[PDB]
Formats: structure tokens, C-alpha cells, sequence
């Protein structure tokens, strides 16, 4: 007796997402010792899987970047970067906002100009 | 003169109003947009990484 | 009293739905925005798959 | 020596779509034996090559699901997805509906939340 | 060290991609020698690395592409994309426009129905 019931499916008109929602949002701790700067940049609600390079931005926004601070790192699978570099000071000195940016590449590249942006 | 030349014009352009569009309507429409705009960068960026 | 304090209150409103948008206009765009949410989730489906 | 050419090219405006087209169909199978059920949901029109993750959704429609009824595979080259599962039939009790999602990855994960569905 | 510091995330006002513009440009050269035909069509400002099919249509713009013309190629990085190739003037004898496409893997179908043409 193997019971067997055959139903057409509906093609359904709810197709809603389900997995990490992009709302940008974190914080930085610059914490200088004897002329070096350590920065950590923990992120959440970011891109599930993307390279997030971060650089320090001078003043003049636009602004060159002292890209002797490129942060560089990817999300995991619920969108958490931790971006940490050390910079020396002199060179630091005269930047006005840490400039969060995409990654095209592991090696940099500014996919995006700035998805999140804190004053320094 | 001017016996009723004017109670035409009022429906006149009232007709062309009962169509147009609305501002909520085109609003819910922006909205969308934008999400969409973010949601093909959100996955272009995944899917890069 | 009411000379004709009117026949320019016609007009004057009828400039402006000259303008203004369209029924059939922005529901094709509706369709068109539809059709690429609808791609934006079969690409990144495919690629991600 | 030989004719030669060399003509400027110029953008076409209508750049349309090409390749196969996205209307998910789809027949179910749901054969029942001694006390196991194996259900062939058979997909078609669905997207090239991605993961459809398809199981039993409970009377709730957005309720709970009986996970061990999840099936996992993958689209083929046209949007062929074939699912199959066995699962004992006193776990599918008060199951109402077989909803198909997309997946994230061939280890479940829901990314799309009821693509296609059917009661029973 | 002796020196702290701790600033929460703004995400911007606008958040603008960088990289390839993709403006579509191209320059075909044909030289057909005794019986055969060479053509080096240079696209320039193309989609950063995709694939690039490209045949010659005959007439019936619309019409039927001669496939033992086909040239495919990829966009390097910045969208720039060199298609090379050689087929009897006899076949193209009928050929009236080169049409570029853009391909959906290696040796294989298309995945749009023209993007850029020149005619001939």
C-alpha cells in the first residue's frame, strides 16, 4: 500500500530575504603607546562576506589617505570585521577621519568610497 | 459673456486629475528603489569577498 | 461681485497638471523595478550557488 | 596586401537578457510506504545553478519546521532542481505545507524564505 | 599605551562605487587574406572581468550568427578585452554586422543578445 499523492506547486508571491542585515554600525579604539598607534575597528552588521580596507583620510570630504594605515580584513557569516593596523605617529599626524571603505581585493582597492566614516 | 464657459474648464482639468499619480504611491516606490540599489552592492560585495 | 475671478482659477491649476506625472508612466516603471528585484535575487542565487 | 578594415563600434540600447528565464513550477511526489516517506519535489524555470533547500513547513502561514525533512541540492544548468528525502512518518505529523527556499551553502541555512510551495 | 581613545561609526550621507566605469567603446580591424579573414576588435571601458563573445550576424541589427566566427575573450581588470580570430571569406560572404555579446562561461552560450555592434 504505498500511499502517493501528487501536488502541483504554487509559485508563491513572499519572497523575503533571511540572513544578516546590512546596518552598518561599530566604533575604533586608537590607543597610542611610545611614537606607534594601534587601531581596532570592530564592525557589526556589515556585508556577510566582504573585504573592508580602512585607512586614515587627511583633512581638505575628500582628502588624500596616508595609505601607510590600510587596514585590511573580511567579514564572516554574520558580518563582523575587525580591522587593527600599526601606524607611526609622525606619520598619523594631520589625519581627520578613519574612512571605512570595500575591498575589491585582498591586496586593497576602494571598491566603495566610505560605507562607514568616524571622526578622528 | 461669460454665461458658464467655465463650468466645462472645471471638470476639464479634473478629468486629467482623476489619473496622474499620488505622492505616497511614487514615495513606496523610492523606497524600494533605494533598498534594491543597497541589495545589488550588498551582494555584489559578498560574492566579491 | 465674482466678475470673473474664475476663468484664471481654471487655467491656473490646469498649468500644473500639464506637468505632474502619469498613471501608465509610473506604473511602467513599477513593472521594470519588480522584474530587477527579481533578478538581483536570481543573480546572486546562481553565483552563489 | 590583403583588404583591410577598421569600422568604430557603437553601444546597442536595448542590451536584453539572454539565457534560460526565472518562473518557478514544480510537481511533488509524496509516495508513503510502511513508515517512511520519500517525497520527490521535481523543479523546473528555477535559477541556473543555486541550492534549493526544501522541507516541511508546520501548521503556524510562516510556522515552525520540521527540520529532518530538510533535502538539499542543486539547480543543474537550467533551473532543474530534483529534491528527494526519506523521513518517518510519525515526525511529519501536523506538517501543512512543503515549502522550497534557496540555501546559502549545501549545509542548509535559509536565504530566501518560501520561493515555491504546496499544501501537503 | 599611555594614550586611549574610543569613537562610535556615522555611516556617511552617500557611499559611491570607484573602479572601471562601464561605458562600452570598441574598434573592429577586418584583413581578409587568400580565403581567410583575421579580426582584432580592441573593447575598451568594458565590465571589469568578464567574458566576451563575438560573432558575425548575417543579415535578416537582427539575423542569424555565423558561429564558426565566434572570438571570446576576458575584460582583464579595468574592462579592457582584446578578441582575436580567423575564418574563411567564404562563410562570412554574407556577414553584415560583428555583434559582441557577453558570454556565460569559457566556450559557451551567451548571456545577453548584443552589446556592442559595428555594422559591415
Amino acid at each position: 500500500g504505498p500511499t502517493e499523492g501528487t501536488y502541483t506547486l504554487a509559485p508563491q508571491a513572499v519572497v523575503k530575504p533571511a540572513g544578516p542585515v546590512y546596518a552598518p554600525a561599530g566604533t575604533a579604539k586608537i590607543s597610542e603607546t611610545l611614537g606607534v598607534t594601534r587601531t581596532t575597528i570592530t564592525l557589526t552588521g556589515m556585508a556577510p562576506y566582504a573585504i573592508y580596507v580602512a585607512h586614515y583620510h587627511k583633512m581638505g570630504s575628500d582628502g588624500p589617505a596616508i595609505m601607510e594605515s590600510r587596514m585590511i580584513a573580511q567579514a564572516s557569516a554574520d558580518g563582523k570585521v575587525t580591522l587593527t593596523g600599526i601606524v607611526p605617529t609622525a606619520l598619523i599626524r594631520d589625519a581627520a577621519y578613519i574612512n571605512v571603505h570595500h575591498g575589491r581585493d585582498f591586496s586593497g582597492a576602494l571598491a566603495d568610497s566610505g560605507v562607514i566614516c568616524t571622526p578622528i | 459673456q461669460d454665461i458658464l464657459d467655465l463650468q466645462d474648464r472645471v471638470s476639464a482639468v479634473e478629468a486629467a486629475q482623476a489619473d496622474f499619480v499620488q505622492r505616497s504611491d511614487f514615495d513606496a516606490l523610492g523606497g524600494r528603489v533605494t533598498t534594491v540599489e543597497t541589495r545589488v552592492e550588498t551582494v555584489n560585495n559578498s560574492l566579491t569577498g
